[PDB]
RNA sequence: CUAAGGGUCGAACGAUCAACUUA
RNA sequence: CGCCCGUCGCUAGUACCGAUUGAAUGGCUUAGUGAGGCCUCAGGAUCUGCUUAGAGAAGGGGGCAACUCCAUCUCAGAGCGGAGAAUUUGGACAAACUUGGUCAUUUAGAGGAACUAAAAGUCGUAACAAGGUUUCCGUAGGUGAACCUGCGGAAGGAUCAUU
RNA sequence: ACCCACUCGGCACCUUACGAGAAAUCAAAGUCUUUGGGUUCUGGGGGGAGUAUGGUCGCAAGGCUGAAACUUAAAGGAAUU
RNA sequence: GUCGGAUUUCCAACGGGGCCUUUCCUUCUGGCUAACCUUGAGCUUGGCGAACCAGGACUUUUACUUUGAAAAAAUUAGAGUGUUCAAAGCAGGCGUAUUGCUCGAAUAUAUUAGCAUGGAAUAAUAGAAUAGGAC
RNA sequence: UAUCUGGUUGAUCCUGCCAGUAGUCAUAUGCUUGUCUCAAAGAUUAAGCCAUGCAUGUCUAAGUAUAAGCAAUUUAUACAGUGAAACUGCGAAUGGCUCAUUAAAUCAGUUAUCGUUUAUUUGAUAGUUCCUUUACUACAUGGUAUAACUGUGGUAAUUCUAGAGCUAAUACAUGCUUAAAAUCUCGACCCUUUGGAAGAGAUGUAUUUAUUAGAUAAAAAAUCAAUGUCUUCGGACUCUUUGAUGAUUCAUAAUAACUUUUCGAAUCGCAUGGCCUUGUGCUGGCGAUGGUUCAUUCAAAUUUCUGCCCUAUCAACUUUCGAUGGUAGGAUAGUGGCCUACCAUGGUUUCAACGGGUAACGGGGAAUAAGGGUUCGAUUCCGGAGAGGGAGCCUGAGAAACGGCUACC
């Protein structure tokens, strides 16, 4: 967040070499990748100095699949968000429907900027933790 | 592990078992045509049942239906090719309107008296 | 269940296969081959069933094993070969020659083609890559790898293999007024021509086929399969060519056949 | 052995998960390599669908290549002097993927005295014409050249030692190098 | 042996000191 | 001269409580002991290849006189190696046993207090009429027993009625 | 402050029964077999029993939630003679 | 208008498509330039691109409904079939009966969820107000 | 085939329950029992325990034989015909049986593997392996056993085994044998200096690492660090090259190395044919087996969305000692707290979490009925679990296998 790096380790893009003896443009190389289905990667995904391995546009995860859609209902870990989903099961017997929610936890980019309560769209990828499978791809807020 | 085969029950007994009316009815049936079970008469009426009810399930169809059409004369044309409906009844409504008798009266135990080879339907 | 399965009981197998249930309660399970076990025919059962010139399961094996049949040039010995779409077995006795073609109802065919029609195959390509040492390749519906292709061959096209040889002789490529045959699904066997389609970025692919009698039905485009342009069919198409009468007419033509 | 499967472990609402099935052999765990240094031992292992797994114990060499240079010279490791995920691999020397390595870095110094014909710290016209040709590029960082006069760079092994048998990676340059060595020199 | 628990003079930074502890 | 209530007594059944740190069965499990297979540090019986390696002495070829050359039945002695079991250090997986704990299912028990079934048991007559003290609702106390009494409320009252 | 007429909200009342209900009766207890305006709670034969146990509140008396075994072919409601 | 089948201009109705009435119900590169104002003597050279496509683009969200792909078989309903009827089964049928020929082995339902699809009623949903509002 | 009746009362209308009625791929039992077709059948209590007998072994024209086995070769002097046993290569992880465990678990419909393995098949796919690479070496071809067998035997018993003497391989362990061109590196030398170079090494494929390329929406000018094609060095400059995907660090190619070193045929059966420089000289077919890589197929393993019985007399659960997420590393065939080290304190819940019971494997389906629905579903099909209760492991592509072993009860 504050740092790009803040740990032990140090972060860099997989296989992305910069030359110490040349003065290219752009200095750091920042190799960048589209998702694809009309989801344009953020600038600030582009300009940006985060490494975030698992990122779906500076990453190395593959989105595929099912493309869902949810709510935000916490903020409170890591590079990492809950959201809810809600829908209507429908019961045979008596000819209606009643509310059900899920909480799908996915992850989510640094270049993203998402808060409590903010309707987000979230790509299936590889599964990334126990629990989290989806990734951000496109907040929608004002 | 071979594929089991198919069996079903060709006789439905009756929801009221004791009652002189319907007692009476079809001891009339059983001795006029000949038959010894009243299972026989269960058998045919079951068969009435099921034509009835495949036929009704057709009239709640609009015409020019493909379903309601080809299922509605296929059982037409089998109605009068066994010669329980008679040629100038084609028409899917007379098809409800078939009684037990009618279905007996085709059974070659009838034909044979009708021929006048038995003199009686129990020879 | 700890491996492969190597079994297929009488209940299980496909229905286009026009098996009993009745005879055993096993299938006769196609071996491992070009084709899949779901989309294929084996030897055993279109020679026993089909053909009916075996009757027993030991009568095929005596004929196969007498070196008679031939598919696609190879003579093969296995009683369950995956024969599928695209299979031509020849018989140098009765002189013979019979493609495997789907039918309009739903199964497979025993239409007869000339021996000059036996000497080509149609193949849809399924991949095309450049594979190791630089050399490009296509894998077409059989499975056939064929090395150094035409570039203007791409994905979703087919090609004329020469079976003989197994070189690629003609390629057609996949636009609109494209003669195709449909392999798989609900609406299989069906032959028309194509209008347009939906692109649909996320898969399943979809193409709007319509008949010679202005009858229009959508199949994805895994289950298609281009056989030449509008008009001209490379392939000697079988008998009623697809137009899929109703159970109306079939009525009718059953009425005006007796 | 050791299990991988996700049924011995509590699920994401706190619930304990009942047994469903015997350890099976596709989840199967074998134990940590621990590669020391020095007296080459490589045992193998059989995996799935055969491809033998060289399961290495006591490397002694490696191959570190220049990426600046593009080069790839066979060198003896002597050490790890920084691990980011432990500290006592440090202290035994284990040599493991993404860590610190001391290399010898002698051959290094011989090729770039014999390719561009120059010294680190410390008569023929068709060498001289490469080392004509091949100059303007002779200089390198500080903290590169610094650490030749030592005869010693740092490095970094990005093959997996235990999966692969072999312990190969890179010297430091550029920030990755001004970054691990100020956690060594850190007070 | 490792990590953690301070004062301190002047993007947060360089120096200086001694202290009993915990894991 | 109808209906009906309770205490007490005899017979049977059902369920509850009950001292007995109750008993039995099964699941889970802290900890201790911890087999065995597997992975690692050693171990080295044993088998076998190679390099020399001198002698007890025959054999043939050469100065034919001493002498010289290599093969041989034979034995040390030195290393260069390959395969290599029993055994063994450490580590993870971990059966099982002991000791407790916990959960669940049945069961013994002096005695205590209920319910129900019980043709003609005793005592009183509480309720159904204004049931002879109008009933019923709550609360508190009392009495062999129904029940009585104090306070408040209801009519399901015995009053739809005093300009 | 009263009289007359009108209006809104009320406590209610008198007469009829379109309509409802088993009836007593009801301007809703009507607009429910021509069945659907929105919503909450409770009951599934009479006893055992609002008892036993387990929770929970209370200084206590007691309140809330709340069975089972067993037994019976009847209890119960409105009216007629 | 053919001999109880089937036609032309029809009094009629019924669902569809297109156009105009202040009613953009996304356009850029392209090729087809399309319906080509293009006209050579009447079958002619040059109108505005989705009506054919490859690609950028804003594609505010659904719940709902129509249609399609999809729902392994068996099973259920159910077309045809002399198991002699029937439970069944998918067999069978027809010749000049010495050469043989040939229709079949249907169809339909298949909850919820997922995919596409036409529609806009119904029920919500955001847009431009101390204008950070559109051409 | 959308149907009711009897029973509280002196009698009536109701509520209400009991009983009657019919059906059951729901069983059990009783009485009786003549025929044709079809056909369930140790599930319910005891996934309780088992005597005995079987249930998976296997060859061609084509892996290995001198059976001191059998017939005959007379086309075969090494067999070459048939052929037990044994070695070897495969299979034995299929099938069959049971429903004990298990209530987002299994399973069903539906997605992904751009996150993996894949025997057997199908279609393709190794001129580059003699490494001072000129005697360092058979390539008209190398080395080593061993089983069966002969004989000596031991134990009461076992599908129990030893010592001595042979011999084989598609058994182990080695291993060479075919062109030509192209660049990277080198570079002895000529050394005019525009610079050219004799000669030497490497380049197949497989494992690992680092780097580069893997691309390319539209048209014209001022120069240079050095002219680069050809020269009137006035400059015409065009000619130039890499595919697919909704999207990749994809497929693929080339550089610098890494390997103790993967593959690159010492295998086998038939017919035996041509060139002549007339020779065991040189060429030559139809096949089987095996082999590195890719694709395909039979699969395997994870995984996206929705959906399961009764309970609150279960309201908070999870994180000691893994719980949520991140970083990095181990392990896996792969993604992943699967595991480890550190850091943050998260994750689920009245929209029914968690805990308990289940005469609970789930589904396709079965009985019942106008519709709605209720009940059942061990049981022929699909997907799962087990071999008495657990744990561990070898072989093999595939087992955590029990008609395979090891240990405990």
């Amino acid at each position: 967040e504050l740092t790009v790096q803040s740990e032990r380790a140090f972060q860099k893009q997989p296989h992305i070499f910069n030359n110490p003896k040349v003065k290219t443009s752009k200095r750091t190389k920042r190799w960048y990748k589209n998702a694809g289905l009309g989801f344009k990667t953020p600038k600030t995904a582009i300009e940006g100095s985060y490494i975030d391995k698992k990122c779906p546009f500076t990453g190395l995860v593959s989105i595929r699949g099912k493309i869902l859609t949810g709510t935000v209902v916490s903020t409170k870990m890591h590079r990492t968000i809950v959201i809810r989903r809600a829908y209507l099961h429908y019961i045979p017997k008596y000819n209606r429907y009643e509310k059900r929610h899920k909480n799908v936890p996915v992850h989510v980019s640094p270049a993203f900027r998402v808060q409590v309560g903010d309707i987000v769209t979230v790509g299936q990828c590889r599964p990334i933790s126990k629990t989290v499978r989806f990734n951000v791809v496109k907040v929608s807020a004002a | 592990p071979r594929a089991p085969r198919t069996y079903s029950k060709t006789y439905s007994t009756p929801k009221r078992p004791y009652e002189s009316s319907r007692l009476d009815a079809e001891l009339k049936l059983a001795g006029e045509f000949g038959l010894k079970n009243k299972k026989e008469i269960y058998r045919i009426s079951f068969q009435l049942s099921k034509i009835r009810r495949a036929a009704r399930d057709l009239l709640t169809r609009d015409e020019k239906d493909p379903k309601r059409l080809f299922e509605g004369n296929a059982l037409i044309r089998r109605l009068v090719r066994v010669g329980v409906l008679s040629e100038d009844k084609k028409k899917l409504d007379y098809v409800l309107a078939l009684k037990v008798e009618d279905f007996l009266e085709r059974r070659l135990q009838t034909q044979v008296y009708k021929l006048g080879l038995a003199k009686s339907v129990h020879h | 269940a700890r491996g492969p399965k190597k079994h297929l009981k009488r209940l299980a197998a496909p229905h286009h296969w026009l098996l009993d249930k009745l005879s055993g309660c096993y299938a006769p399970r196609p071996s491992a081959g070009p084709h899949k076990l779901r989309e294929s025919l084996p030897l055993i059962v279109f020679l026993r069933n089909r053909l009916k010139y075996a009757l027993n399961g030991r009568e095929v094996k005596a004929i196969l094993m007498q070196r008679h049949v031939k598919v696609d040039g190879k003579v093969r010995t296995d009683t369950t070969y995956p024969a599928g779409f695209m299979d031509v077995i020849t018989l140098d006795a009765t002189n013979e020659n019979f493609r495997l073609v789907y039918d309009v109802k739903g199964r497979f065919a025993v239409h007869r083609i000339t021996d000059e029609e036996a000497s080509y195959k149609l193949g849809k390509v399924k991949k095309v890559q450049l594979g190791k040492k630089g050399v490009p390749y296509v894998v077409t519906h059989d499975g056939r790898t064929i090395r150094y292709p035409d570039p203007n061959i791409k994905v979703n096209d087919t090609v004329k293999i020469d079976l003989a040889s197994g070189k690629i002789t003609d390629f057609i490529k996949f636009d609109a007024g494209k003669l195709v045959y449909v392999t798989g699904g609900r609406n299989l066997g069906r032959i028309g021509t194509i209008v347009h389609k939906e692109r649909h970025d996320g898969g399943f692919d979809l193409v709007h086929i319509k008949d010679s009698l202005d009858n229009t039905f959508v199949t994805r485009l895994n289950n298609v399969f281009v056989i030449g342009e509008q008009g001209k069919p490379y392939i000697s198409l079988p008998k009623g060519k697809g137009i899929k009468l109703s159970i109306a007419e079939e009525r009718d033509r059953r009425r005006a056949q007796q | 052995g050791i299990s991988r499967d996700s049924r011995h472990k509590r699920s994401a609402t706190g619930a304990k998960r009942a047994q469903f099935r015997k350890k099976r052999k596709f989840e199967l765990g074998r134990q940590p390599a621990n590669t020391k240094i020095g007296a080459k031992r490589i045992h193998s292992v059989r995996t799935r669908g055969g491809n033998k797994k060289y399961r290495a114990l006591r490397i002694e060499t490696g191959n570190f290549s220049w990426a600046s240079e593009g080069i790839s010279k066979k060198t003896r490791i002597a050490g790890v002097v920084y691990h980011p995920s432990n500290n006592e691999l440090v202290r035994t020397n284990t040599l493991t993927k993404a860590a610190i390595v001391q290399i010898d870095a002698t051959p290094f110094r011989q090729w770039f005295e014999a390719h561009y014909g120059q010294t680190l710290g410390k008569k023929s016209k068709n060498a001289e014409r490469k080392w004509a040709a091949r100059a303007a590029s002779a200089k390198i960082e500080s903290s590169v050249e610094s650490q030749f006069s030592a005869g010693r760079l740092y490095a970094c092994i990005s093959s997996r030692p235990g999966q692969s048998g072999r312990c190969d990676g890179y010297i430091l340059e550029g920030e990755e190098l001004a970054f691990y060595l100020r956690r060594l020199t850190a007070k």
